[PDB]
RNA sequence: GGCUCUGUGGCGCAAUGGAUAGCGCAUUGGACUUCUAGAGAAAUUCAAAGGUUGUGGGUUCGAGUCCCACCAGAGUC
């Protein structure tokens, strides 16, 4: 489907012209159809991994536990818990960032 | 071992030396439904009896602490009758289920209505202490809409709390995500 | 005395430290709220009304003239003064009677469990009665000639309000439980057929919570 | 599927004064604002729901309580009142105070 | 035409014990949280007002608290 590569080159553009940021790759995993936007804020950090999602879809908790196994193997950084986030985009280019993460270590909003 | 009148399906503890001993030894709170004899025509502070809600009840009843009577006889919550009609539910199960894997930990808990949920969970008692956590009880294989998420953060960001994901494995081990508002 | 304490004496907190200041403040606050379930309630002889339970017809019926709460709440019948089992109910928790039953005294308990039942009044249905009640409404029982259970007034209809004509109800409510399936087009088409030309009000209540919402059409 | 309905909903409320909107950030569909020189930036939230003509339907949102809670708990700050949108109906949700309508 | 009940800050009501009149919700003023001014429901929470106790007589060491008349309004025969 088009759909899923639109919503990465949207996500991608905002990226890079407003959040601005460097070496964003894209890398594909043709086993769950999922596209993850493995790119590096900034230079000499840590990785992060964007999962873009139209509003059209739906998720249950099975595949979030598996994408969340799925960026820690990706990531192969055994230090951290796991953690993604999700990007949700319209028609008219709006988009808004959710981190899931793994247990509960987080008191704030 | 305390008594609590289980009858028409609602749990009321009515000795005021009973509820005391609830709060401090097993960590188990509650709401009060009764009126104040000194200032029966307000809607702030009520008083006796206080109401259970059925997982409290059944958590009571299953790690020996009250015995369960009816209304005037021990009482089996095991089989499902006309004064225990809560025994044969897939919600009712996943809830209790949920309610006793975060109370072993040792969290209090209390009812998420206004806030869209199904639990609060305190890192202390409810007095002194802000809720951290509003907890929804999900099935495994059930698909949760995008829509209905995006106002469960916002709601959560506008209040200060996190939002948890429950959904118990057929293992006996219950998982939890945790979801909030990144700003970048 | 009259004046009431706080639940808790100031803003809460948001992480525990353990550090035996955080242990005295919730110490002094336990203290102070079963201080206050351990109050009982004293009336003088001189002020009280007595009345009987009967159960085979399904009324409350007194011995002796009423007071003031005459103007709002009772029904007249054959000469004799009657009620229903949720305003004797409330009557008895407020104290303003004093039941008996086969010549026997009740208590507060024992009696939750000979008015409250599927036959009569229902505990949601009481615990919505009650909470309207304390904040001085005027509620009713309404007649035909989910469904509307009650009619509610203002509190500003208290002052000269009159049993035998009272009039255009302010509302009038559904109660409900917070766990059941919202109603559909169909039902809520009928329950506004059948309310009127009056506001329709649903009431929730969420194991002691309550919370209302109102259900208006025709926007524009 | 829902193309076709956001389409009529977007025409509906187009004929009219009314400049329509999406709003994502609130779990709602449109944002309805009215005038063009600004008054309040919002004057409604819209839900559109699709039901069919037997009394059960085919629900896309599978509305409850609680959901109905947080919606309008939500849609405060953003907006002058929920407004469900049947497909026309239009029902509206507001939250009744029991403390501040006892008196004129 | 009798009989029973009622009259207190803007509203609902206490003052049982002979007091000197004060609780709650509204209104006002602060402190925090949050949103793009506004909103705030165990993310919310403090402080303060104020008033012919229906109108006149007597008893009161003393009157909202006891007796009479007058005014108003809710049931009943």
């Amino acid at each position: 489907d088009a759909t899923q590569v639109y919503v990465a080159f949207l996500v991608y553009l905002d990226l890079m012209e407003s959040k601005s940021w460097h070496e964003v790759n894209c890398v594909g995993l043709p086993e769950l159809q999922l596209i993850c936007l493995v790119g590096t804020e900034i230079e000499g950090e840590g990785l992060q991994t964007v999962v873009p999602t139209p509003i059209t879809a739906s998720l249950s908790h099975n595949r979030i536990r598996e994408i969340l196994k799925a960026s820690r193997k990706l990531q192969g950084d055994p230090d951290l818990p796991m953690s993604f986030t999700l990007a949700i985009v319209e028609s008219d280019s709006t988009i808004v960032y959710y981190k899931l993460t793994d247990g509960f270590m987080l008191p704030d909003p | 071992m305390l008594v609590v009148e289980v009858a028409n399906g609602r749990s009321l503890v009515w000795g005021a030396e009973a509820v005391q001993a609830l709060r401090e030894r097993l960590g188990v709170g509650g709401r009060t439904v009764g009126a104040l004899p000194r200032g029966p025509r307000q809607n702030s502070r009520l008083g006796l009896p206080l109401l259970l809600m059925p997982e409290e009840a059944r958590l009571l009843a299953e790690i020996g602490a009250v015995t369960l009577v009816s209304a005037p006889r021990p009482l089996d919550w095991r089989v499902q009758s006309k004064d225990w009609p809560h025994a044969g539910r897939p919600a009712h199960e996943l809830r209790y289920s949920i309610y006793r894997d975060l109370w072993e930990r040792g969290f209090f808990l209390s009812a998420a209505g206004k806030f869209g949920g199904d639990f609060l969970v305190y890192p202390g008692d409810p007095l002194r202490f802000f809720a951290h956590y509003i907890a929804q009880c999900w099935a495994p294989e059930d698909t949760i809409p995008l829509q209905d998420l995006v106002a469960a953060g916002r709601l959560g960001t506008s209040v200060r709390k996190t939002l948890l994901l429950c959904s118990p494995q057929p293992d006996g081990k219950v998982v939890y995500t945790s979801l909030q508002w990144a700003s970048l | 005395s009259q004046k009431l304490p706080q639940r808790s004496h100031g803003p809460k907190d948001f992480l525990p430290d353990g550090s035996a200041a955080q242990a005295e403040r919730l110490r002094r606050c336990r203290e102070e709220l079963w201080q206050l379930l351990a109050e009982q309630r004293v009336e003088r002889l001189g002020s009280l009304v007595a009345a009987e339970w009967r159960p085979e017809e399904g009324f409350v019926e007194l011995k002796s003239p009423a007071g003031k709460f005459w103007q709002t709440m009772g029904f007249s019948e054959q000469g004799r003064q009657r009620l229903h089992p949720e305003e004797a109910l409330y009557l008895l928790e407020c104290g303003s009677i004093h039941l008996f039953h086969q010549d026997l005294p009740l208590s507060i308990q024992e009696a939750y469990q000979l008015l409250l039942t599927d036959h009569t009044v229902t505990f949601l249905q009481y615990q919505v009665f009650s909470h309207l009640k304390r904040l001085g409404y005027v509620v009713r029982r309404f007649q035909p000639s989910l469904e509307i259970i009650f009619d509610v007034y203002q509190a500003d209809a208290v002052a000269t309000f009159r049993k035998n004509n009272p009039g255009k109800p302010y509302a009038r409510m559904c109660i409900s439980g917070f766990d059941e399936p919202v109603p559909d087009l169909c039902s809520l088409k009928r329950l506004s057929y059948q309310s009127g030309d009056v506001p329709l009000i649903f009431a929730l209540v969420d194991h002691g919570d309550i919370s209302f919402y109102s259900f208006r059409d025709f926007t524009l | 599927p829902t193309f076709r309905t956001t389409y009529m909903a977007y025409h509906y409320f187009r004929s009219k004064g009314w400049v329509p909107k999406v709003g994502l950030k609130y779990g709602t569909d449109l944002l309805l604002y009215r005038k063009g020189p600004p008054f309040y930036f919002a004057s409604y939230s819209v839900i559109i729901e699709l039901v069919d003509d037997h009394f059960e339907g085919s629900l896309r949102r599978p509305l409850s309580w609680k959901s109905l809670a947080a919606l309008s708990r939500v849609s405060v700050n953003v907006s002058k009142e929920l407004m469900l949108c049947y497909l026309v109906q239009e029902v509206i949700l507001s939250r009744w105070v029991s403390s501040r309508e006892r008196s004129d």
